[PDB]
């Protein structure tokens, strides 16, 4: 068959979000609130293209919008967030329920200094509508022409010509 | 009298305290003063492998916060 078409190594270079998983999980609800739009454009492009190579640029927007999410935490509320992801980082299963006072301090400092509302129980699992200008992929499976089906039956059913025609049976 | 079983019960209780205390201190020593990361599900393992990749020292427990980004 054909050559697989991969992007080059310079096409994949982007400033990564070089933080740990507890830093991400501690900031997760405000990330799902504030970084909604490029993330949903990316995941819509990701389920519609069904090909990561056609989803790189939108993905870079994700990696553009996450970092600006953290710098805006780093410029204003670096220390309550630092205590909060440290307390999240202690636990094995990384429980939100073991760290409610640092969560309250972080949410209070964020709501005062930046004006972000933490999403409630039920909001981040909603299915939202996304306004994009990219075209809908007309063939995301790279399929081809389906074969022509067999012709159907039509016409009124006439009786059998001279019956069964089985050797001598005249009916 | 009856309280002479208490030395044997006490030594047995110490010998049962040793494994749990031991594995708790070993989990805190091998993981930078914290609990051992529990990965029952493949998402938890993916986050743990991501931590190992982003730590730079090939250890998942070395955490990098906002000081790693600009
Ligand atoms: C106002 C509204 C109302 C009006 C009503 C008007 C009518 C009133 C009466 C209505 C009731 C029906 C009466 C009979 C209608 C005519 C049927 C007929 O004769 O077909 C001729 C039929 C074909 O002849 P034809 O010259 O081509 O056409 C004449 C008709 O127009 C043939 O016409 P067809 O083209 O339409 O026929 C269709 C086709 C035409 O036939 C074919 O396409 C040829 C192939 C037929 C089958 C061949 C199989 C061969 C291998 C097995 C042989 C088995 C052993 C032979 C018999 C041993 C004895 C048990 O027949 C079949 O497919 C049916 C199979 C044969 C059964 C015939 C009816 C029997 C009814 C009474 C049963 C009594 C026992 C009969 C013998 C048992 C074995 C059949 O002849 C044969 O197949 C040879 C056997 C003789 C037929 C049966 C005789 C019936 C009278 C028997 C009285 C005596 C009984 C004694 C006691 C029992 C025996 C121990």
């Amino acid at each position: 068959p054909g050559i697989v078409e991969l992007p080059s190594l310079e096409d994949l270079k982007v400033q990564e979000v070089k933080v740990s998983s507890s830093v991400l999980k501690a900031a997760a609800h405000h990330y799902g609130a504030q970084c909604d739009k490029p993330n949903k454009e990316f995941m819509l492009c990701r389920w519609e293209e069904k090909d990561p190579r056609r989803c790189l640029e939108e993905g870079k927007l994700v990696n553009q919008c996450a970092l600006e999410f953290f710098r805006q935490i780093k410029r204003h509320c670096a220390e309550p967030f630092t205590e909060y992801w440290t307390c999240i980082d202690y636990s094995g299963l990384q429980l939100f329920r073991r760290c409610r006072k640092e969560q309250a301090q972080f949410d209070k400092c964020v709501l005062d200094k930046l004006g972000w509302v933490r999403p409630d129980l039920g909001e981040l699992s909603k299915v939202t509508k996304v306004k994009t200008d990219r075209p809908l992929p007309e063939n995301p499976y790279h399929s081809r022409a389906r074969p022509e089906p067999n012709p159907e039956v039509e016409g009124d059913l006439k009786p059998a010509r001279h019956g069964s025609r089985l050797f001598f049976w005249t009916m | 009298m009856w309280f002479e079983v208490l030395p044997g019960i006490a030594v047995m209780g110490v010998c049962l305290f040793i494994p749990g205390m031991a594995t708790a201190r070993i989990h805190r020593f091998s993981n930078g003063g914290r609990e051992k990361r529990v990965a029952h599900y493949s998402y938890q393992w993916y986050l743990m492998e991501r931590d190992r990749r982003v730590s730079g020292v090939n250890r998942y427990y070395v955490s990098k916060g906002l000081e790693n980004i600009d």
